[PDB]
RNA sequence: CAUGGGAAAUGCUACGCGGUAGUAGCAUGCUAGGAGCAG
């Protein structure tokens, strides 16, 4: 399932595991997101984790692309390319993607505890 | 692959090559530019290799979960495709009676069990209203379905058993409107 | 024979010689191409290799007398080369990138098929 | 490889070569170098190759044997499942019934097709048609294995509750006919 | 108008072998996945 970008309303096929409602967003304001708040998960038709027996590698930027399934570093196939790059997320729309400055609301409200004044201002 | 440091390096090379070879400098010269030249189309060879490799995997990764997200739209939207491709194939083909009945629901007149294949097997449409009477229930005779069928009996929804003759403009309004229409083939 | 494991033996010449060819039903194809399950072949655009194996056995269709089952052959390699293509419009245009070898050439022409009959392998 | 006693010895190697070229001293001083730079090559070669094929025979190993202890706990599991299986299933049929047969038998060992035929405590019968259901379970009881049977809730194939009464001629065209009776055993 | 030995030294070039690495090609064997046909 696709959608548009929250910050961007372009279709794009990214959505952050770590964000509550894991709102669809580009790449680039999905770069922009995980390379800002703490949010390390990203969703998309398939989970991103390292797809080896055992190994739990979770953080997208050490996650490696390799035999039609993703990978961690060590568990490499030889020829392999690390996901995030180039200021974007490989996925679907990454061409198409636009790219917007709201990067600072929106970590603001997916890292909110909402027990001050600020979610409500 | 011509925007490279690798394919820099290997122009580069070229050029001092061509240069000498075209001055004709000396022996070692030429080895050392070919020793260059060597290194600098392995260094711009195999990494061009490896990153067209990169590239074909990047769209392999690419159209399969392509296909992927196609399959399960598909599947997400079959139930309304299949009644769409069905309506269209109607609308193409169009039988007499198929659009005569198709017209017939359309403005609420449907039969309320399976349209049998014999002169017998009472058969009952629901009219909900006068008007339909007289463009399709005509005395005892109903013409449905491209069909003539005599009127045995017609019903109102309190169940009050409706006479044929009794059924009038004026009348109308004292009668409740989902008339049934039980008849047999003609 | 007449019938063997429904193949019908035809004899035809082949290189320097003639030889037997077995050649299946043509209706039995076409209904085959025609009715299958929900996304095994609803579109073909997502699976291509379906019509390359039905291909194989539509080959000794060709040396047949009557030329409708030519036809037959000829119109799976219509379909073949139009699926292909039309991947390939839908893959470049709304995505990204495709194409840096073809290597996909041979599915539209008859070497490649006869060389399934070919007595070298 | 970056950390490895080759790695050191060619840095070194390259050191000398970059510190006597950038001197521009005689040629047999580039041609040591040369040297120093194969030597220290031939050197890198094995500690940058061999380590490459330990780290992999290593991960193969590990995902075998990783997959291997997969296997024993899903062995223990499927143990598991059987057993309980088995000791949820027996504790619904020992009647006495059963050993007054058993006991009977010259040695205890009996067919099996009899054990449901005199110690079922339930019968279900399945009924195609009217005509048939006329002449086997008319009224509330009937009798079949020697045995008294009172019919308890009649289904069709809807699953849906029937009366005895409705079951009649006229009336027979309007039930699915897969007709299920479940009796007890009547005493 | 009747032409010069041995040795080592430093190339330069050519020739032979081996290795390593890298690249590319070929054939194969296994595995996995996906598919189609026959009984
Ligand atoms: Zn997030
Ligand atoms: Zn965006
Ligand atoms: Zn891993």
């Amino acid at each position: 399932a696709v959608g548009a970008c929250v910050l961007c309303n372009s279709q794009t096929s990214l959505r952050c595991g770590a964000c509550i409602r894991r709102p669809f967003l580009c790449c680039k304001c999905c770069y922009d997101h995980v390379i800002s708040t703490s949010h390390k998960l990203v969703l998309s038709v398939n989970p991103y984790v390292c797809n080896a027996p055992g190994c739990d590698v979770t953080d997208v930027t050490q996650l490696y692309l390799g035999g039609m399934s993703y990978y961690c570093k060590s568990h490499k196939p030889p020829i392999s390319f690390p996901l995030c790059a180039n200021g974007q997320v490989f996925g679907l729309y990454k061409n198409t993607c636009v790219g917007s400055d709201n990067v600072t609301d929106f970590n603001a409200i997916a890292t909110c505890d909402w027990t001050n004044a600020g979610d409500y201002i | 692959f011509s925007s490279l440091p690798s394919y820099a390096a290997f122009a580069t090379a070229q050029e001092a090559y061509e240069q000498a070879v075209a001055n004709g400098d000396s022996e070692v010269v030429l080895k050392k530019l070919k020793k260059s030249l060597n290194v600098a189309k392995s260094e711009f060879d195999r990494d061009a290799a490896m990153q067209r490799k990169l590239e074909k995997m990047a769209d392999q990764a690419m159209t399969q979960m392509y296909k992927q997200a196609r399959s399960e739209d598909k599947r997400a939207k079959v139930t309304s495709a299949m009644q769409t491709m069905l309506f269209t194939m109607l609308r193409k083909l169009d039988n007499d009676a198929l659009n005569n009945i198709i017209n017939n629901a359309r403005d609420g007149c449907v039969p309320l069990n399976i349209i049998p294949l014999t002169t017998a097997a009472k058969l009952m449409v629901v009219i909900p209203d006068y008007n339909t009477y007289k463009n399709t229930c005509d005395g005892t005779t109903f013409t449905y379905a491209s069909a003539l069928w005599e009127i045995q009996q017609v019903v109102d929804a309190d169940s009050k058993i409706v006479q044929l003759s009794e059924i009038s403009m004026d009348n109308s309004p004292n009668l409740a409107w989902p008339l049934i229409v039980t008849a047999l083939r003609a | 024979p007449h019938e063997f494991c429904s193949q019908h033996t035809m004899l035809v010449k082949q290189g320097d010689d003639y030889v037997y060819l077995p050649y299946p039903d043509p209706s039995r194809i076409l209904g085959a191409g025609c009715f299958v399950d929900d996304i095994v072949k609803t579109d073909g655009t997502l699976m291509i290799e379906r019509f390359v194996s039905l291909a194989i056995d539509a080959y000794p269709l060709t040396k047949h007398p009557n030329q409708e089952y030519a036809d037959v052959f000829h119109l799976y390699l219509q379909y073949i080369r139009k699926l292909h293509d039309e991947l390939t419009g839908h893959m470049l245009d709304m995505y990204s990138v495709m194409l840096t070898n073809d290597n996909t050439s041979r599915y539209w022409e008859p070497e490649f098929y006869e060389a399934m009959y070919t007595p070298h392998t």
